[PDB]
C-alpha cells in the first residue's frame, strides 16, 4: 500500500514504530475506512477503530505492536478481515432465525445492508419457486412502515451525547426501496421460475458454503472483500445504473475495462464507487 | 493493405462465413440453432450496412466491431449449449444493453436498434431460402443473394437511393477530375458574398438602421419573447453588417489589414462559417445561405410585431420558419395557457391534431408549413413511399394547444408514434416531438427513420 | 475497454427517493414540483453562460432540505405548511446567487406560479451583518446594502460548498467582498 | 468528350428544367450527337424515361451508332439516378471483371505470399 504515502510519511513510520500520536496521525491515510484506533491500557495493543461520524468496531483479538512495522500491518489486515468475516456471520447466525436481531448498536451499517440483502434474496428465490407471494410483498411495505416510524424516536432528539447512528437506519430504507420496486415489477410481469432472466437480471447476493458472500449477475461473480468502508453516501438506484452495472459486470467477466462516458454532470465517476462498495472491494480514485 | 468494411451485404457474409470454423458451426443438435447463427449473421451484417446512409440508418457513424460479433458468439453458445428453451428476450435484452446500445447516445437511434432486435427473432421472403445445418449451404445462399443491394431489404424508401446516387456519382467525377491536372483577395473568390449582401439588404435600411429599446418583462409573456427577438435579431445583422463593411474597405478601398480580417476571409475562402457568427445562431455551412435566412427572418420579426401588438396573434395563420428559438415560444404559450386557465404550469400538457380545432385547449394557433420524410402523409394514415416519391413532402396544416393533464386526448395513445421536429435536413437538434396517427404496424415507420423538419431555407 | 452509455440520469425518481428516506412525507408532489421548476427554468429563461441546471445542483438542494428538517424538529414542533414552505428556502440558498435583477425577478414569478402562496421570506441572520458594517466603517469605505447583501451571500456560499467564483468585470468591487468579509468574520469567527 | 464529362431550351418540352440546363450543355458543346440522337422521338425516349434498371433498356434502333462512352453521355442528360451502375458496367465491359468490387482479405491467404525483404504496412480505418 506504501506506493500512495509520500516518503515524508514512510520514513515516519519507519522510525517512529511505537509512537501513538503518528499512529493516529498517519495511519488515516494509509487505510481510508479506519479514521482512528484505540490503544489498550499500556499503549502494546489496538482493540478498536473509529469512523468519520464515530462508529466503533472492536476488533475479536488484540494487534501486538512491534519494532518491525509490516510485522503488525500484515497483522491489522488479516485481523480486520477475519472479524468482519466473524461479525457478518454472526449476524446473519442471529437473523436467519424467526425473531428479528434488530439491534443496529452492535453492527455496523455494512453488516446490515448486506445481510438484509442475502436474507431477501433467499427469501424471494423461495418464493418464486413455491408461489407469487403478495405475502412477501405486504411484509416488506409494512417492515418499511415500522422503520420510517421508528425513526421518529431519534428524529426529535437528534443531538445526544453517546447517542449517534440514525444513519445506519437511512443507509437501510433505500435499500428496502429497491427492493419494493423490484418485487413490484416481478408482480407486473408474473414471472414463472427462476432460470427466467427478468430475476437473473437483478443483482443477488447469495451465500457460499464457506460463510462468505459471493456477488453473482447473469453469469459472473465475484467475491466480497472485506473493506472496511464506514458510513459513506449511496446512491438512489435509478434504471441507468442498471445498465451501468450489467455492462461493468460482463466486461469483467470478458476480462476487460470499463469505459463510462457522456455528457457533463452525470454521475459516471460515483458510479464505480458505488459498485466497489455494494462488492466489498476498496476504491482508489486517481488523476490523470 | 487498407483494413475495412465489405463493400457490400454478401460481402460481408462471405467474410463473416470465412472467418468462422465450421466446427464451432457443427455441432449434433443442429437444426434450430445454427439459423439462429444466421439470424445473428445477418443481423451483424444489416447493422454494419445501414452505416451508408447517413443520416438515414444512424445519426452518426457508430463504431461496430467484430469483436462485438465474437461476443455475441460467446452469448449464443451459453444460450443453445444453456440447458433448454432460450428465451429470444434476454438475447435481445443483454445484447443492447451490454453490446450494440453501448454505441448509443440518441434515443431514436436505440429505438431503431430494438425494432430490429425484434424484428429478427420473419425475412424479406423470397430472397431468404435457408437451409439445414449443411454448412455450404450456407456459403451458397449468400451466392444466391443478388451482387446489388435494395434497401427494400432493409426499409428505407427508394428516393434515398436517387438522392444518394446523384451525390455520390458527382463525387467520383470531381475527384477523377482531381487525377487530371492575397491576390486572390484582391480579385474576386469572394465578390459574390457581399454581391448577395448587396441584393439582400438594398432596400431595407430601417431594417438594419433601427434600434429598439432594451426591454424588460411586460404584461403578457408573449410580448417579451418577441421584443428579445427583434433585438437580437438587429443585433446580429448589424453585427454582420460591420463585419462585412471592413472586409469591403480592405479589398475596395483604401486601409490595412488586422487580424479578425484575416479569421474571416480564411474562413469565407473555405467557404464555412466563423465561430463569431455561430456564437450567436446557428445556421448553415452555406454562408451565402445563411445570410439568405437571416436575412429572411429580419423581414419576418417585424411583421411579427406588427401583427401581434393588437394581440391578433391567436387568429392568423402562422409558420415556425421564423423563428430562432421556436421551443421558446412554444413554452411562452404554455405560461400563457396555464395563467389564463387557473392551474399551475407543472401541470399541463402539450398535443397537437389534425382533425379538427382543439376542444379541451384554451388557445388555438394555426401551425403550417412543417415538412416531412421517410413517408407519405396523409390525414388519418400514414402511406408508405413508392419508387417515384418525391423527396421533401408538405404536410396537411395543424392546431398547437396546451391542454391539461389527465384529460381526453384528441388521439388514442396506442394508435400514435412520436416523431422528432428538427430544424434542417442536418438533423442536428431537437424541439418537440408531435404524435402522429398510425393505426397500428408502428414497427415499419420506426424503421423507415420518419422525420419532420420545420421547415427549408 | 468496454463502453458503457452514461448520458441522461432520472430526476423525479432521485428526488422523490431521497426526500422519503430524509423523514419527509410528502415526496411525491414536491420531487415533481422541483423536476418541473430545474426544467422550466432551464427551458425559458435567458441562456447566459454561467448557469446551470446539473445533477449537482439538485443533490446541493436535497440537502438544503434534510438539513432544515434536522433543524426544525430537534429545536420544536413540526406542522404542516412549512414542510412545503421550506423548500422554496432551500433552493433560494443557491439559486438566488446567479442571477442579475430582471432574471431574479423573472425567476421570482416563476416561483408565484408552482407555488401560489408561499412566496418570500429573507435572510435570518443580522448580527454578522453589524460587523460588516462595523468593518466598512474602520476602513474608511462607504457603507452599501448591495454589498452586504452579496457579503452575506458569499457566506452562505461557503457554508454550502466548496468552490465560489467571483464574476465580474474590472475594478467593480470584487475583490473588496471578500476582503472585508476576511475581519469581519475574523472578529468573531476563529481564524481566517 | 471526357471535357465536357467531367464539366470542363424551348425545343424540349417533356423534361425538367435541371435536365434541360444540360441538355443545352450538350447541344452547344457536342451538336454531332445531337444531330444523330433525333430528342424529339418521344416514343423510344418515353420508354427509356420509365424502365427500373434502366442501364440495359437502351433503344436497340440505335444499338450501332451510339459507342459505349456516349450512351452514359446519355444517362447523365437525362438520369443521374443511374450513374453508378452505369460506369460499374462500364469498367466491367470493357476490362472484362465480373464485379468491380474486390475479394475479401483473407490474412491466412497474404501470409505466404510476403517475404522478409519488406514489410507489411496494415492501414487503419475508424473501428478496424
Ligand atoms: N464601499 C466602498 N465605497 C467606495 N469605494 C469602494 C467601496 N468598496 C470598494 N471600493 C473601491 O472599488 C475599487 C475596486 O475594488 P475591487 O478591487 O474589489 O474591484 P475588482 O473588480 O476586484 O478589481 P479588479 O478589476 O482589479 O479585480 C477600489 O479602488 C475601492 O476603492
Ligand atoms: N444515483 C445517484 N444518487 C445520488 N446521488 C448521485 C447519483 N449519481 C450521482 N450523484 C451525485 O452527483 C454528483 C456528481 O457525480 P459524479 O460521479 O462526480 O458525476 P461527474 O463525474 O459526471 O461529475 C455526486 O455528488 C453524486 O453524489
Ligand atoms: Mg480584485
Amino acid at each position: 500500500r506504501f506506493y500512495f504515502i509520500g516518503d515524508d510519511d514512510l520514513l515516519e513510520i519507519l522510525g517512529q514504530s511505537t509512537n501513538p500520536s503518528v499512529i493516529q496521525s498517519h495511519l488515516k491515510k494509509l487505510f481510508a475506512g479506519i479514521n482512528s484506533v484505540c490503544f489498550d491500557e499500556k499503549s502494546k495493543h489496538i482493540t478498536a477503530m473509529k469512523s468519520l461520524e464515530g462508529e466503533v468496531v472492536p476488533f475479536k483479538n488484540k494487534v501486538p505492536l512491534s519494532n518491525n512495522v509490516e510485522t503488525w500491518l500484515n497483522d491489522l489486515a488479516l485481523e480486520m478481515k477475519k472479524t468482519l468475516e466473524q461479525l457478518l456471520k454472526e449476524c446473519v447466525t442471529t437473523g436467519r432465525s424467526s425473531q428479528g436481531a434488530v439491534d443496529p448498536s452492535l453492527f455496523p451499517s455494512q453488516i446490515l445492508c448486506l445481510a438484509e440483502q442475502i436474507k431477501f434474496t433467499e427469501d424471494v428465490e423461495n418464493a418464486i419457486k413455491d408461489h407469487s407471494l403478495h405475502q412477501i410483498e405486504t411484509q416488506l411495505v409494512n417492515k418499511l412502515e415500522q422503520y420510517t416510524n421508528i425513526d421518529t424516536s431519534s428524529e426529535d432528539p437528534g443531538n445526544t451525547e453517546s447517542g449517534i447512528l440514525e444513519l445506519k437506519l437511512k443507509a437501510l430504507i433505500l435499500d428496502i426501496i429497491h427492493n419494493i420496486d423490484v418485487v413490484k415489477q416481478l408482480n407486473q410481469i408474473q414471472v414463472h421460475t427462476t432460470e427466467d432472466w427478468a430475476w437473473k437480471k437483478q443483482l443477488r447476493f447469495y451465500m457460499k458454503s464457506d460463510h462468505t458472500c459471493c456477488v453473482q449477475m447473469v453469469d459472473s461473480e465475484f467475491q466480497y472483500t472485506y473493506e472496511y468502508q464506514g458510513n459513506a453516501s449511496k446512491l438512489v438506484y435509478t434504471p441507468l445504473t442498471d445498465k451501468c452495472y450489467l455492462t461493468l459486470t460482463q466486461a469483467m467477466k470478458m476480462g476487460l475495462g470499463g469505459n463510462p462516458y457522456g455528457p457533463a454532470g452525470t454521475g459516471k465517476t460515483e458510479s464505480v464507487k458505488a459498485l466497489g462498495g455494494l462488492l466489498g472491494r476498496q476504491v482508489l480514485v486517481f488523476n490523470c | 493493405i487498407t483494413y475495412e468494411s465489405p463493400p457490400g451485404l454478401k460481402k460481408n457474409l462471405m467474410r463473416t462465413y470465412e472467418s468462422w470454423t465450421p466446427e464451432q458451426i457443427s455441432k449434433k443438435d443442429n437444426t434450430h440453432r445454427a439459423h439462429a447463427l444466421f439470424s445473428l449473421a445477418w443481423f451483424h451484417a444489416a447493422c454494419q450496412e445501414r452505416r451508408n446512409y447517413i443520416p438515414q440508418g444512424w445519426t452518426k457513424f457508430y463504431e461496430f466491431s467484430l469483436s462485438d460479433l465474437r461476443a455475441g458468439y460467446n452469448i449464443i453458445d451459453r444460450l443453445f449449449d444453456g440447458a433448454k428453451d432460450v428465451q429470444w428476450e434476454f438475447v435481445h435484452g443483454l445484447l443492447e444493453n451490454a453490446i450494440y446500445g453501448g454505441r448509443i447516445d440518441n434515443y431514436f437511434d436505440l429505438r431503431v436498434l430494438q425494432s430490429y432486435l425484434k424484428q429478427f427473432f420473419i425475412f424479406p421472403y423470397s430472397v431468404s431460402l435457408p437451409q439445414s445445418c449443411s454448412i455450404l449451404d450456407y456459403r451458397a445462399v449468400i451466392e444466391k443473394i443478388p451482387e446489388d443491394d435494395k434497401p427494400s431489404f432493409f426499409g428505407l424508401p427508394a428516393n434515398i437511393a436517387r438522392s444518394s446516387q446523384r451525390m455520390i456519382s458527382s463525387q467520383v467525377i470531381s475527384q477523377l477530375r482531381i487525377l487530371g491536372r492575397d491576390r486572390e483577395i484582391w480579385s474576386n473568390e469572394l465578390s459574390p458574398v457581399l454581391n448577395l449582401w448587396k441584393k439582400l439588404n438594398q432596400n431595407s435600411n430601417l431594417i438594419h438602421q433601427k434600434v429598439p429599446p432594451p426591454n424588460d418583462r411586460q404584461g403578457s409573456p408573449i410580448l417579451s419573447f418577441i421584443i428579445l427577438e427583434q433585438f437580437n435579431a438587429i443585433r446580429l445583422v448589424q453585427s454582420v453588417h460591420q463585419s462585412l463593411a471592413a472586409l469591403s474597405k480592405v479589398i475596395r478601398g483604401t486601409t490595412l489589414l488586422s487580424s479578425e480580417v484575416q479569421k474571416l476571409a480564411s474562413a469565407l475562402l473555405n467557404q464555412k462559417c466563423p465561430l463569431a457568427w455561430q456564437s450567436k445562431w446557428e445556421g448553415p455551412e452555406d454562408p451565402l445561405q445563411y445570410l439568405r435566412g437571416l436575412v429572411a427572418r429580419a423581414l419576418a420579426i417585424q411583421n411579427w410585431v406588427d401583427k401581434a401588438e393588437k394581440q391578433a396573434l391567436l387568429s392568423e395563420t402562422l409558420d415556425l420558419s421564423e423563428l430562432f428559438h421556436p421551443d421558446t415560444f412554444l413554452n411562452a404559450l404554455r405560461q400563457e395557457t396555464a395563467r389564463a386557465v387557473g392551474r399551475s404550469v407543472d401541470s399541463l400538457k402539450f398535443v397537437a391534431s389534425w382533425k379538427g380545432r382543439l376542444q379541451e385547449a384554451k388557445l388555438q394557433i394555426k401551425i403550417s408549413g412543417l415538412l416531412l420524410e421517410g413517408c407519405s402523409f396523409d390525414g388519418n394514415q400514414l402511406s408508405e413511399n413508392q419508387l417515384d416519391s418525391p423527396s421533401v413532402s408538405s404536410v396537411l396544416p395543424c392546431f398547437m394547444g396546451w391542454i391539461p393533464q389527465d384529460a381526453c386526448g384528441p388521439y388514442s395513445p396506442d394508435e400514435c408514434i412520436s416523431l422528432p421536429v428538427y430544424t434542417s435536413a442536418e438533423r442536428d437538434r431537437v424541439v418537440t416531438n408531435i404524435d402522429v396517427p398510425c393505426g397500428g404496424n408502428q414497427d415499419q415507420w420506426i424503421q423507415c427513420g420518419a422525420a419532420l423538419f420545420l421547415k427549408n431555407q | 475497454f468496454r463502453p458503457v452509455a452514461m448520458s441522461h440520469p432520472d430526476n423525479e425518481l432521485i428526488a422523490e427517493v431521497i426526500l422519503y428516506s430524509e423523514g419527509f412525507k410528502d415526496a411525491k408532489v414536491l420531487s415533481r414540483k422541483l423536476v418541473a421548476i430545474f426544467n422550466l427554468s432551464r427551458e425559458l429563461l435567458t441562456p447566459q453562460q454561467h448557469y446551470d441546471w446539473g445533477l449537482r445542483a439538485l443533490k446541493t438542494v436535497l440537502r438544503g432540505s434534510g438539513n432544515l428538517l434536522r433543524q426544525l424538529n430537534k429545536s420544536g414542533t413540526t406542522q404542516n405548511a412549512n414542510e412545503s414552505h421550506i423548500v422554496v428556502q432551500a433552493l433560494r440558498l443557491n439559486t438566488m446567487s446567479k442571477f442579475t435583477f430582471t432574471d431574479c425577478t423573472r425567476f421570482d414569478a416563476l416561483i408565484k406560479d408552482v407555488f401560489p402562496g408561499i412566496e418570500l421570506k429573507e435572510v435570518e441572520y443580522d448580527e454578522l451583518s453589524a460587523a460588516l458594517k462595523q468593518v466598512f466603517e474602520e476602513a474608511n469605505y462607504e457603507i452599501i446594502p448591495n454589498q452586504i447583501k452579496k457579503a452575506l451571500e458569499l457566506y452562505e456560499q461557503l457554508c454550502q460548498r466548496m468552490g465560489v467564483v467571483i464574476v465580474g468585470p474590472s475594478g467593480a468591487g470584487k475583490s473588496t467582498l471578500w476582503r472585508m468579509l476576511r475581519a469581519a468574520l475574523c472578529k468573531t469567527g476563529k481564524v481566517v | 468528350e471526357w471535357d465536357t464529362f467531367t464539366g470542363v431550351d424551348q425545343l424540349p418540352s417533356w423534361i425538367d428544367q435541371e435536365r434541360s440546363w444540360a441538355v443545352a450543355t450538350l447541344k452547344i458543346a457536342l451538336p454531332s450527337l445531337y444531330q444523330t440522337l433525333c430528342f424529339e422521338d418521344a416514343a423510344l425516349w418515353r420508354t427509356y424515361y420509365n424502365n427500373s434498371m434502366c442501364e440495359q433498356e437502351f433503344p436497340s434502333i440505335l444499338a450501332k451508332k451510339v459507342s459505349l462512352f456516349q450512351q452514359i453521355l446519355v444517362v447523365q442528360v437525362l438520369r443521374p439516378d443511374r450513374l453508378q451502375s452505369a460506369m460499374a458496367l462500364f469498367a466491367c465491359k470493357t476490362l472484362g471483371l465480373k464485379e468491380v468490387s474486390p475479394l475479401p482479405l483473407n490474412l491466412k491467404r497474404l501470409y505466404k505470399e510476403t517475404l522478409e525483404i519488406e514489410p507489411i504496412l496494415i492501414i487503419i480505418s475508424p473501428g478496424a
